[PDB]
């Protein structure tokens, strides 16, 4: 009746480094990207990862100090040591940075920037703007503002490149 | 002759039963083949959710010590004929009967059982239409309902089914210490040398604001559910393809 | 009166189990109601309990025969119906006499489990 | 046999199998030319776009009517369904022969196009209390007329 | 931004963002992504009569927030 | 022709209902298509609408018999097949004559149901 | 003794092949282990290799028949079970007689495909 803890099935535990330990110069960062409980990268070695948190943008490189970031709807960039850039777009979630050389970005929804379309965003933005005036109450206005902000961020990311 | 007539009717009737069930196996075979993709695409989503609510602990002190409501959210299918997955969950709940225990089950066939076997420990249950791949919004709704059931709840225990191999299905548990006491334990992980794996992770959360921590707690707690409900489905299709072959070797014997 | 009432009750449940056994054959035990499972468990214990090793079949059974008194049988079956012995293992009722024999075979079975768990610990 | 209790998949074998079963419904014996032609049309997929309920009406128009002549579009020189003496030519020369294959396909294609354009289009637009009954009576009559 | 002042929780904010993101996906991939948002569920309690009394502790759809 | 078509439609539906009765036993009625359920509902009404109290079996049944005209049967059964009487309660078709008697039992059934609801409301 | 052993091995392999058929049609062909895949390939060759062209059918089917001596049969199947002919294409065993026929048909297939490559490479 010793209920096996669900985490025990997952043997890929997090590698945390002790404070007093000697330093190691790392050349790659182990990135773990997850969408709706589905990982796209499994401890992939990358040169750097750019993530847009609440306060601002962050460029995470190997050896970055341990930190927790609350992401916002925005693009995410991954640059490999080879010299290849891969861009996704996330709607939210958290990013955990470890001083040991790991970065786990678990987002509610992470989709390729290519999969998104421009005209679809434009029409949706117009509809939300029209519906904002006809908002039932304050809560509806805030919800529409959230939707508008997400669409604007998507459009800005597409127009950037 | 009537006796011969009876037996002939019985044989073909059983044949019609073998046909309607052979189709079920083909159906649940598809819902399992397609659902086998999760095994390759799992076990890395919750890595840091471990450092949050992975507290190796005894099964007695955690129960007796608490004096507030203990919420339980067992996961059950809304349709019968899936091995003993739904059955074993009830047995686990019965073994953890307590004054503070409360049940908020998932599924039509979980509601059917817990409603009557634990009348004094029932508030309400959730149900999921299986036309959608288990999504985050479904997990959030469960979490929000659990909080409203007992906001001052000592813990929330989710009991679901895990799918190791094609036939090895087990019962798994996720414990979600209530934020108020999680903050207190994060304190020990930041100051005392005790809890070294959770020293860095604990400190980084402390450096950030409280709202981010609260969002972090809700996010990964919800993400844990997205694995609980999402995984039970895979076990469901496994048992429903292991007791639909057992029902076809008994029809063929009759 | 107690003899008649107990005897009738046993046959009533042995009739319920036969009907339930028709459902169990095709679908399975798990497709029964919560109370139905309780009836099945009690009925199975009753079926096992009815067995008895005779003093003349010691060669075939390899066990010493039993001679159960009328009063012991009535009182023993009354408890099994009441549910007082719902915590005794099923196979403790097989090839036994009265309830005293049932509660001793259960003890030996539990003790023998200690030779399967203590040995397991030694192996581990 | 494997979709008794589940939504079926509309594949080509099933799309044509349903029509074949529907075509077998008949009250009176069918002349060889009418039967063979109808089977050939269903075999090559000319009835894929025709609903199962309208198969009998489609067959009736093919046999007892000529859409091409009605709309002045028929281009075949000899191959017409009203020429009942083509039966022996078909028996001597199979439908899969250059003598008759070219005109047979042309007639079937033209008949199918006209039927879909004119008749089935109106059938799908029936919304009334008397038109529905009239359509139902029509289909039943065709089921036991051809 | 302004949704916190109205009592809306963070999880509901995440659900709305994901639903909007899915609505912005192309038609082809929308077949998959849109499945990951549709809230097809309810909350029920069985009563004495057996009817499954539906509960209103939490809204199901985003529009009900 | 109307008599022939209606009769054939009735028999065809009751043949289909037999098949779907098996699926409702292996699986449940909750695992059927939206058209299969409609067939089940109408077929169940057809089975009950075929019943009729005879004027000679008043003692057996305790109710007055009915004499249904030929045209009434064809019209009433046709309506049920096409979905006209889809909102009528199923039991209104049990032991009745023409549809005019089906609708009067429904009103009687609804009125008593309203009375029961009123009694429950006061409690 | 050799004849009995070979026959039993063939029967055992065929029985295993049926079991593997159920698995591949359930979990997928890729789910089979390395040994299972080899068993499947060998079993399929055996099934194809059990077909023989009868001399009686020369007129109708055209292909010349074959009379396989028992000694050849035991050796031909014994070699296949061990894995000596694990590189021969599967279709070379279909409707051929004896191991030598398998080899000659392989020449005619390998040489036939050689022209196809020179064509597809060119043009
Ligand atoms: O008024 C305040 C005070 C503090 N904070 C927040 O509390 C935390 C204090 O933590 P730190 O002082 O460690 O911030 P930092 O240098 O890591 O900041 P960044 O470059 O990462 O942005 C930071 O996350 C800060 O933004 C506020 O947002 N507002």
């Amino acid at each position: 009746h010793d209920l096996p803890e669900g985490f025990e099935f997952m043997e890929h535990k997090v590698v945390n480094k002790d404070i007093h330990a000697p330093h190691e110069n790392l050349e790659t960062l182990r990135l773990t990207l997850t969408r709706q409980d589905e990982f796209l990268l499994r401890e992939e070695p990358v040169k750097c990862v750019t993530v847009t948190g609440t306060n601002g943008e962050y460029g995470i490189y190997p050896g970055h100090a341990y930190k927790i970031v609350q992401l916002n709807p925005s693009p995410l960039t991954v640059e490999y040591t080879d010299g290849t850039t891969k861009k996704y777009f996330v709607s939210g979630g958290f990013a955990h940075i470890n001083n040991e050389g790991s970065c786990d970005v678990n987002t509610v929804e992470c989709t390729l920037l290519d999969d998104l379309d421009l005209a679809i965003a434009e029409k949706e933005l117009a509809a939300q703007q029209a519906a904002l005036g006809s908002a039932k109450d304050d809560k509806a206005k805030s919800v529409v503002e959230i939707r508008i902000s997400v669409i604007e961020a998507v459009i800005a990311a597409l127009k950037h490149h | 002759s009537g006796k011969l007539r009876l037996y002939k009717e019985k044989l073909e009737g059983y044949n019609r039963f073998y046909s309607i069930v052979k189709t079920i196996k083909m159906v649940t075979l598809a819902k399992y083949r397609a659902a086998q993709g999760r095994i390759r695409t799992r076990d890395f989503s919750l890595r840091y959710t471990e450092l949050a609510f992975s507290k190796p602990q005894a099964s007695r002190d955690a129960v007796v010590a608490a004096k507030n409501a203990l919420v339980y959210i067992p996961i059950t299918t809304n349709r019968g004929s899936c091995g003993a997955l739904n059955s074993n969950i009830v047995r686990c709940i019965d073994s953890v009967v307590s004054s503070k225990m409360v049940l908020m089950p998932v599924g039509k066939r979980g509601i059917d059982s817990f409603s009557k076997l634990y009348p004094d420990e029932f508030r309400y249950g959730i149900i999921n239409d299986m036309k959608e791949s288990m999504h985050f919004g479904y997990a959030t709704f469960v979490i929000e309902n659990a909080y409203e059931v007992s906001k001052d709840a000592d813990r929330y225990q989710v009991i679901f089914n895990r799918f190791v191999s094609a036939g090895v299905q087990r019962n798994a548990v996720y414990n979600i210490p209530s934020y108020e006491k999680w903050k207190e334990d994060l304190a020990d992980a930041a100051s005392s040398d005790n809890q070294k794996n959770r020293y860095l992770f604990a400190n980084a959360l402390q450096n950030e604001e409280e709202q981010l921590i609260r969002d972090f707690f809700d996010f990964h707690a919800a993400l844990a559910v997205l694995n609980a409900v999402g995984e039970n489905e895979l076990s469901e299709q496994a048992a429903r393809l292991v007791a639909v072959e057992g029902q076809l070797t008994n029809i063929s014997s009759l | 009166v107690d003899h008649y009432n107990v005897a009738q009750d046993v046959v009533q449940m042995l009739t319920k189990y036969r009907e339930l056994q028709d459902i169990i054959a095709v679908l399975g035990i798990d497709e029964l109601s919560e109370e139905d499972k309780l009836i099945v468990d009690r009925a199975r214990k009753l079926v096992k309990f009815l067995s008895q090793p005779f003093q003349v079949a010691e060669v075939f059974t390899g066990m010493t025969g039993h001679y159960v008194q009328l009063d012991d049988t009535i009182d023993s079956f009354s408890g099994l119906l009441m549910g007082t012995y719902d915590q005794v293992p099923e196979m403790a009722f097989y090839m036994v006499g009265g309830i005293n024999s049932v509660l001793e075979k259960a003890k030996k079975m539990a003790e023998e489990a200690a030779e399967l768990e203590k040995m397991r610990r030694a192996r581990v | 046999a494997d979709s008794v209790g589940g939504q079926q998949v509309q594949t080509i074998p099933m799309i044509r199998g349903a029509r074949f079963v529907a075509l077998f419904n008949q009250k009176q014996p069918s002349y060889f030319m009418n039967a063979i032609v109808s089977l050939y049309a269903c075999l090559n997929g000319y009835l894929d776009d025709v609903k199962v309920q309208y198969v009998k009406f489609y067959e009736y128009l093919l046999v007892h009517r000529d859409l091409g002549i009605m709309y002045g579009t028929a281009k075949n020189k000899f191959f017409y369904m009203y020429v009942q003496e083509l039966n022996y030519l078909i028996r001597f020369f199979t439908l899969n022969s250059p003598i008759l294959h070219g005109e047979l396909e042309e007639m079937l294609k033209q008949h199918t196009h006209l039927f879909l354009q004119h008749y089935q289009s109106k059938m799908n637009a029936i919304k009334s209390e008397k038109d529905v009954k009239a359509l139902k009576n029509l289909l039943y009559s065709c089921k036991r007329a051809v | 931004s302004s949704w916190r002042d109205h009592g809306i929780s963070y999880l509901k904010y995440l659900n709305v963002c994901t639903e909007t993101l899915h609505s912005t996906v192309k038609e082809s991939r929308r077949a998959k992504y849109e499945r990951w948002s549709k809230p097809c569920y309810t909350a029920q309690r069985p009563d004495g009569a057996g009817g499954q009394e539906t509960i209103d502790k939490v809204p199901i759809h985003t529009k009900d927030y």
